[PDB]
RNA sequence: AAACUUUCAACAACGGAUCUCUUGGUUCUCGCAUCGAUGAAGAACGCAGCGAAAUGCGAUACGUAAUGUGAAUUGCAGAAUUCCGUGAAUCAUCGAAUCUUUGAACGCACAUUGCGCCCCUUGGUAUUCCAGGGGGCAUGCCUGUUUGAGCGUCAUU
RNA sequence: CGUGGAGGUCAGUGACGAAGCCUAGACCGUAAGGUCGGGUCGAACGGCCUCUAGUGCAGAUCUUGGUGGUAGUAGCAAAUAUUCAAAUGAGAACUUUGAAGACUGAAGUGGGGAAAGGUUCCACGUCAACAGCAGUUGGACGUGGGUUAGUCGAUCCUAAGAGAUGGGGAAGCUCCGUUUCAAAGGCCUGAUUUUAUGCAGGCCACCAUCGAAAGGGAAUCCGGUUAAGAUUCCGGAACCUGG
RNA sequence: AUAUUGGCGAGAGACCGAUAGCGAACAAGUACAGUGAUGGAAAGAUGAAAAGAACUUUGAAAAGAGAGUGAAAAAGUACGUGAAAUUGUUGAAAGGGAAGGGCAUUUGAUCAGACA
């Protein structure tokens, strides 16, 4: 009575999408994240777990912008543009 | 023996920079050496191979064979002469690789940037 | 669930497009390691839960 | 067409012998289950009948 | 093939922006054969032809801010450097150089000499 | 879709997701120089938006359908 | 690495009949689970004491004995018995200690110096190298260690004037000033006596 | 006696050990300092002539521009002028651009592709209504400007 | 004695077959083990003096992987039940049409939906796997097609309740609080002929926002049509809100 | 001057060599499980070159037998070497409620050495 019969009765979603890491861990009655901590400003992390930082540190997805920063720095940082010699 | 810093003895560092070397290098490492023909013509030792190019195949079973270059094919590390080729047996013909270090050429193909290349290192042409 | 939001909508077609199987022609390219479709969704037998 | 439509009959052959009812079955067999063997039945309620 | 860039360059405003409606005439009609056609490797051009001509337009139009803005202070910010964030919030090279009238004195009168110790 | 042509008196395109049905009113107006009586749209299960245009009684299908090609 | 096998949570079941006591991955689905860890003997556990850095590398020897073992290796070289028992084809050259004159240091070019190594009479014992390159035992070729062979004479020079870079190339010979001589070099691998061809300003040097 | 059970060899199976490989790891040393309100890291969806993924990219979408190298790309189809040249390509470099919907996220809101307002403008006989196109509207604090408040308070009629 | 590497030596062995593996074939050592012949094989590997360790397995209800005996055995026994002929097919107890026979019996095995699933709905091609027998059939496989709204819903309002701002705590991430010890915010006409808005000058004192696809709620019905959609499309006839 | 298991660029090792080494040599923080925080694998090797078996005949087809490519199909997309458990056929041998072992010989199979 506590086993398979009463596993039939579940078809409520506790949690929904989030939008800040798409997840699927946004408890709907807190309005909150239990993931990655939307709506606070600060992304949900912690050093007891530490596996958890490593599925989303950065250079786990695109950069679509660090990947280019110290291809600028060789450089030093210069404008204009080339000479055509 | 090695005398510098920047450049490396490693072997898993060598062979990973050849197999996944991008496709303008891969013009330098498929050269080909001038026959003694040409070498006493430009005095230049070795070329990067050309399409336009005719060549004389040295070593291996189509040994004395030679033909026009078809088309260098760098994904492979390999060059298809015309008239080098296995007739399969139902008919239909496939062309058969070569590596152009023991390929010779006999004539070359030349641009406006054939002949800046060997005045560049040294040569004589005419 | 026939009152959906859009939001689920949107990732339904994208679980419908990659309901394929693998292209004839990959698997006559050079050094070609991939075999079959090793993501392959089905609705019978895995939940893509939401 | 003939030849990648043999390229798939030749690569399809180690589902079938797992019984893979289609491409997409991908259940994963666990070694050992814990309900089952981590227990001390003793005098008094237990787990199943 | 397609246009070239360099082309583009000597034409007209008005010129351009001619250019770029007929090519897109061009390409809503290739996108009618596809479905006619197993298949249709010319939309490939005619789709970078549309990519040569409006980066010549947003060149042309870029290069007319920054003179409409030269000799002056407070241009843009999307005109401005880029380098990076923290080298913009730093001292610059004339406040970095500055110092006080009193070191101004000091170093003047002594500064590293130069010597050596051999005779 | 070609049986929608004759008797609806109606053409169909694929409109990007971002239209409505003000600006396909409007576009197939300017493009093709035929007035719209009224606009139909829906979202494909593939994920772009269909729309069902249908000309008015004075402007004919099939002969603004020779003209973009498609038959 | 020190976190080798740590990386899971494992955890023991307790005592059932039909399952040891080594902790059990926990979880399900995926295969893994129920799976022994964070043992030495299980698979994908860590190993029995972890190799740490800080092992003792390097051994300080007394600077008097090492002393002492490097003036009983060029002794060795006089002998000339041991010298041939160590290998170094030298069956046709007169006298040994080797002394040849002072401009066997000022030659510029390895055509040269291999002239002047020929004409001493170290010709085969050069020829002992270059017929014994072969490939490396074992797993020791793909740790940038591939070919392997006998080494050659040694030249020991008073004052550097290009016998150093001509002498660089040519395989087994090894050169060495008089103020280094290096243990490592005299005796390598434990036997006495390599084949020393000596300058004559390097050789009154050594008094 | 056959069959059957057991033992060993031969060849054939099941199974993936051994031996040999290696674009991966591991530790050690040296050189350098460079993320973000000029919208970062992360996420969602989209992009190819034929792609599901990895890698690349943002309606200019496996890339546009500038420069260097100077004949390919390749599974196929296609292009021959694009080959003594302002010029091939999934090349190399990178100094100019685009940068969808989001995110500290910033008009309010968000389980919604919800709901307002201001300016410039075009069409609908319209400053007011409806729609399209372009551009804006968060909070804390500092410096400056402009308009103010208080018998806090001074002079002056 | 044997194992993985290391320094040295045998100018050692090797595509004329190195290592391995099999071998009731041979030889040596009391033994650890060593050597040789044969078969298989296809690229590197040994002797000897030394150095170094992640150096020797029958067990740990050992770890991972693989295979047996039991065994062609237990079994496939709830839900009243199947039968004949033809077509299709290499093949039919199971597919398809027809002829009979029965059941659910309007609190159904019928016709629609809410949570939930996500293309399963429909057509075409087709049977290696899957439907614990079968298979030509399928909710399987391969390729395509299909969801149309001024009126049906969401969006809007508030319920129990969630929750910023002003503030007050807190070392701090953050906590209390919902009109509070706060200077909290915009309408309505004019009058105009710089024409745009001065001033006329009154009134208001309330003051985030989220919260129901079952509560509250502006307004649509009938007849046709699809292989698959309709209070949405076509034909016909109405009503509502902002202008 | 000092610190540094992170980011970027380098150079090396008496280290490990696919049950090892990071969890990951491979479309790995991927497939998959959980409401959730989180948990998290398996999986490398045809050949120098696809020259991946045209064609013939039996079969409804998968495939089989030939032919052919190749140095090698005792390399045929289940592909380098293919060990043991376990199994098939053939050949030998034994056998009344076990089997296996020790000392000693018979019979049967098999085999090296030496006699110039």
């Amino acid at each position: 009575g506590k086993g398979t019969p009463s596993f039939g009765k579940r078809h409520n979603k506790s949690h929904t999408l989030c939008n800040r890491c798409g997840r699927r861990s946004f408890h709907v009655q807190k309005k909150t994240c239990s993931s990655c901590g939307y709506p606070a400003a600060k992304t949900r992390s912690y050093n007891w777990g530490a596996k958890a930082k490593r599925r989303h540190t950065t250079g786990t997805g695109r950069m679509r912008y660090l990947k280019h920063v110290s291809r600028r720095f060789k450089n030093g940082f210069q404008t204009g543009s080339a000479s055509k010699a | 023996a090695k005398q510098s810093l920047d450049v490396s003895s490693d072997r898993r560092k060598a062979r990973k920079a050849y197999f996944t070397a991008p496709s303008s290098q891969r013009r330098v490492l498929l050269s080909a050496p001038l026959s003694k023909e040409l070498r006493a013509q430009y005095g230049i030792k070795a070329l990067p191979i050309r399409r336009d190019d005719e060549v004389l195949v040295v070593r291996g079973s189509k040994k004395g064979q030679e033909g026009k270059i078809s088309s260098v094919y760098r994904l492979k590390f390999a060059v298809q002469v015309d008239k080098v080729t296995k007739e399969k047996v139902n008919g239909a013909s496939v062309p058969i690789n070569l590596h152009p270090s023991k390929l010779v050429i006999t004539k070359l193909h030349l641009d406006k940037d054939r002949k800046a290349l060997i005045q560049r290192k040294g040569g004589k042409l005419e | 669930a026939a009152q959906k939001s859009f939001r689920i909508k949107q990732k339904m077609a994208k679980a419908k497009k990659q309901n394929r199987p693998l292209p004839q022609w990959i698997r006559l390219r050079t050094n070609n390691t991939i075999r079959y479709n090793a993501k392959r969704r089905n609705w019978r037998r895995t939940k893509m839960n939401i | 067409r003939s030849k990648a439509d043999r390229m798939a009959k030749m690569e399809r052959r180690e589902r079938n012998r797992h019984a893979k009812q289609g491409e997409s079955d991908r259940h994963n067999a666990v070694s050992l289950s814990k309900h089952l063997f981590s227990g001390k039945r003793g005098v008094g309620k237990t787990d199943f009948r | 093939a397609g246009v070239k860039a360099y082309e583009l360059r000597t034409k007209s405003k008005e010129q351009l922006a001619s250019q770029l409606v007929d090519l897109k005439k061009e390409l809503a009609e290739l996108k009618v054969q596809k479905l006619s056609r197993p298949s249709l490797p010319k939309i490939k051009t005619v789709r970078k032809s549309i990519a040569c001509v409006l980066t010549v337009i947003n060149e042309q139009q870029r290069e007319a801010v920054r003179q409409l803005y030269k000799g002056k202070k407070y241009q843009p910010k999307d005109l401005r450097a880029k380098k990076t964030r923290a080298l913009r919030r730093a001292l610059t090279k004339f406040e970095a150089s500055q110092v006080t009238e009193k070191q101004r004195k000091k170093q003047i009168a002594f500064p590293q000499r130069k010597y050596a110790i051999k005779a | 879709a070609m049986k929608k042509v004759e008797d609806g008196n109606i053409l169909v395109f694929q409109v990007s997701m971002k239209a409505n049905k003000y600006q396909i009113k409007k576009a197939v107006k300017e493009l093709y120089e035929v007035d719209v009586l009224k606009v139909n749209t829906l979202v494909r299960p593939n994920g772009t938006k269909k729309a069902y245009v249908r000309l008015t009684a004075d402007y004919d299908a099939l002969d603004i359908a020779n003209r973009i090609g498609y038959i | 690495s020190e976190k080798a096998g740590h990386q899971t949570s494992a955890e023991s079941w307790g005592t059932g009949r039909a399952v040891a006591r080594i902790p059990r991955v926990g979880g399900g689905g995926t295969g893994r689970s129920g799976q022994g860890a964070f043992g030495n003997m299980c698979r994908g556990g860590r190993m029995f004491a972890p190799t740490k850095t800080w092992r003792k590398w390097n051994v300080k020897v007394n600077h008097n004995e090492k002393r002492y073992a490097t003036a009983s290796a060029i002794a060795a070289t006089a002998v000339a018995s041991l010298v041939l028992a160590r290998g170094h084809r030298v069956e046709k050259i007169p006298e040994i200690p080797l002394v040849v004159s002072t401009d066997l240091e000022s030659i510029q070019k390895t055509k040269e110096a291999v002239a002047a190594l020929k004409a001493v009479g170290a010709h085969s014992d050069l020829l002992k190298v270059l017929k014994s390159k072969k490939l490396r035992a074992g797993k020791g070729k793909y740790r940038n260690r591939r070919w392997t062979q006998r080494r050659g004479p040694l030249v020991v020079y008073a004052e550097d004037n290009g016998i150093v870079k001509a002498l660089r190339n040519v395989p087994g010979v090894e050169t060495a000033n008089v103020a280094s001589l290096n243990l490592l070099q005299l005796a390598p691998g434990a036997h006495l006596g390599r084949f020393v061809i000596w300058t004559e300003a390097a050789f009154t040097k050594l008094d």
